[PDB]
């Protein structure tokens, strides 16, 4: 083909990746969802902090991906000990994941599989999301989704109730997830099964009532939990500014309408106080 | 969103002179290439432009009788496909019986209308062996289509804007005091305006609006005042000409439509069942 | 640097769409579909698809080819 193969950078239960000559080329039913889903939605999006697809190819059934080819990822960041993620660090990594969310939301599309590992990191610093294999487009009334997305340990609690119908927020959700990931180096929320995540979730930050979830009670899973007080964020987040714990509320708030977007995420101060995040160049990398 | 989608970018064209010099270009490509590698079995383009007509129907009957509920953006987006195929290409290399049918299947897989290919296939009116025949078919000419697509599946229809133009006319405009009479007949419209060319010379809102003032002129309603007024199009006349001018262009198209005719379609169905047998 | 937020604009070549918020106000969310009480405790709101539906509406209204 036209693209040389370099080297051989992972494989999946769903795909496996090669570095080739740089790009990265990811490769009766027929050509697979996933590859068409992903396609079908790069093509539409354009932004820095969205991986950008380059081309496609394939024979028969079987087709192969190109895109631009991503140094590191936020999970390698996260569990490298030898890199110490400053205030402003943080606040880059989040600046970055929340452009590229506001601007898929704006286009009315849903990632539903933020992690650590697909926010993919490239030479110059530029955070991207990738792995749009589970991403949708959301807003129109008459379709259903499946509560299974985003991976257990990031799931929002309103798709551990099985919402069929949700927004931003199980992106935002996650987002927080991995805010939190990024305060504490481990995972913030690490349950075995639904039910333990769900308990983790209302361990560390109470059990919502009405007054917090005005609907909660008329999700599908819904469970009537323990009345935990969780814990404060204070002493979670020891190291948390106030503005930063402003923020972590919103991302974590229990009712997924008041639960900030990205727009609104990106409005608040502490965004926009001191200290200002890191320039892409000075990113820490393993 | 369609103002800065593939659509827009990619297949919308500026006027039906391109669309013929694209088909022109498509059938002598194929003739050359028959010459090449191999005269009354040859087809002309507006003899291949009534074969896409008539099977651009065939697939709208196909996907008006799929079961499960085939939804209409689905068919809307297969039927898009199929009139961006035949634009670079000719129905004498590649058969429309079955470019449309991977259409069908390429959009359900598209638009995330789950569907498995045996359930798909048994909507073919065919014994099991010549519904696998035509799922191995499918299967071979997929990638084929999303190739000669160039690998842009997101279409998009003129059924939400037509909504989002309701929920405004209800809101905003209290002069047509109910917009949904306007629906069937629009709708109509825009079912003959899915006929023509359209899809590939305007944008989705375009057609929606075109299709709701016409509804509204054949109803008896002179509602320019929506577009004077609510659209703002009184502060800037170059727009609200521009906009006019269009809406004329696509009724023109609407009006100067014919539809294949029967022994016409049947003569050329044998040429081209030659064309796909001598090769 | 600090960062500063500047809302992304993208040219719609159309109508001005009412702000998510102000649809509400403006009596817009009268003809959708109310939200049932699930797809609210989901996040999922009729001012959603009432936005939506304005957005594809007036997309690219003023476009030519
Ligand atoms: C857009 C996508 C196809 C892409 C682009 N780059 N890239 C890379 N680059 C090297 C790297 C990046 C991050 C961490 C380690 C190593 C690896 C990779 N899959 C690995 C990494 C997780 N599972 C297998 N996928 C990609």
């Amino acid at each position: 083909k036209r693209y040389e193969k370099l080297d051989f950078l992972g494989e999946g239960q769903f795909a496996t990746v090669y570095k080739a000559r740089i790009v990265a080329i990811k490769k009766k039913d027929g050509i697979n969802r996933t590859a068409l889903r992903e396609i079908k939605l790069l093509q539409e999006l354009s932004h820095p902090n969205i991986i950008g697809l380059l081309d496609a190819f394939g024979h028969k059934s079987n087709i192969s991906l190109v895109f631009d080819f991503m140094e590191t990822d936020l999970e390698v960041i996260i569990k490298d000990n030898s890199l110490v993620l400053t205030p402003s660090h943080i606040k880059a990594y989040m600046l970055m994941t929340l452009q590229g969310l506001e601007y898929l939301h704006q286009h009315w599309i849903l990632h539903r599989d933020l992690k650590p590992n697909n926010l993919l990191l490239d030479e110059n610093g530029v955070l991207k999301l990738a792995d749009f294999g589970l991403a949708k487009s959301f807003g129109s009334p008459n379709r259903a989704y499946t509560h299974q997305v985003v991976t257990r340990w990031y799931r929002a609690p309103e798709l551990l109730f099985g919402a069929r119908m949700y927004g931003v927020g199980v992106d935002m959700w996650a987002v927080g997830c991995i805010l939190a990931e990024l305060l504490l180096r481990v995972p913030f929320l690490p349950g075995d099964s639904d039910l333990d995540q769900l308990t983790r979730i209302f361990e560390t930050l109470g059990t919502p009532t009405e007054e917090q979830w005005p609907d909660m009670c008329s999700l599908p899973d819904y469970v009537t939990f323990k009345s935990f007080p969780g814990i404060p964020l204070h002493h979670i987040f020891s190291a948390a500014g106030d503005d930063l714990l402003d923020l972590i509320q919103g991302l974590f708030l229990f009712n997924p309408c008041a639960r900030i977007t990205a727009t609104q995420a990106l409005k608040m101060k502490y965004f926009s106080n001191r200290p200002g995040p890191t320039p892409g160049c000075q990113l820490p990398r393993p | 969103m369609y103002h800065n989608s593939s659509q827009k970018r990619h297949w919308t064209f500026s006027s039906e002179e391109q669309l013929a010099r694209l088909r022109a270009d498509a059938n002598r490509k194929f003739r050359c290439k028959a010459v090449a590698n191999g005269d009354p079995v040859f087809l002309e383009p507006h003899e291949e432009m009534t074969l896409c007509k008539y099977y651009e129907k065939r697939l709208l009957e196909f996907c008006s009788v799929f079961k499960p509920a085939m939804p209409r953006s689905v068919v809307g987006t297969a039927c898009m496909y199929f009139k961006r195929f035949y634009l670079n290409n000719s129905v004498m290399e590649y058969h429309p019986r079955i470019i449309m049918l991977t259409c069908a299947f390429l959009a359900c897989k598209v638009d995330e209308f789950n569907v498995s290919s045996p359930q798909f296939v048994g909507n073919l009116r065919e014994s099991p062996l010549g519904q696998e025949k035509a799922l191995e078919q499918i299967l071979e000419y997929e990638l084929l289509l999303i190739q000669q697509l160039n690998f842009h599946l997101i279409v998009h229809n003129p059924y939400r804007p037509f909504e989002g133009f309701l929920i405004d006319l209800k809101t905003r405009y209290p002069i047509l005091e109910n917009p949904e009479i306007l629906r069937k007949t629009a709708d109509d419209f825009l079912n003959r305006i899915a006929l023509t060319d359209a899809y590939l010379l305007y944008t989705p809102s375009q057609i929606a609006l075109t299709a709701i003032l016409s509804s509204a002129s054949r109803a008896g309603i002179t509602m320019e005042s929506y577009l004077s007024e609510s659209l703002m199009l009184k502060e800037n006349r170059t727009c609200l000409s521009q906009l006019l001018d269009i809406m004329k262009s696509m009724r023109n198209l609407v009006k100067k439509y014919e539809p294949p005719r029967s022994e016409e379609v049947a003569v050329l169905k044998q040429k081209l069942e030659r064309c796909h047998s001598a090769e | 640097a600090l960062y500063e937020y500047q809302p992304l604009q993208i040219e719609t070549y159309g109508p001005h769409v009412p702000e998510l918020e102000m649809l509400g106000r403006l009596g817009y969310l009268n003809h959708v579909r109310a939200a049932s009480p699930q797809d609210l405790a989901g996040g999922y709101t009729s001012s959603l698809a009432c936005h939506r539906a304005l957005q594809d509406a007036f997309s690219g209204l003023f476009w030519q080819p």
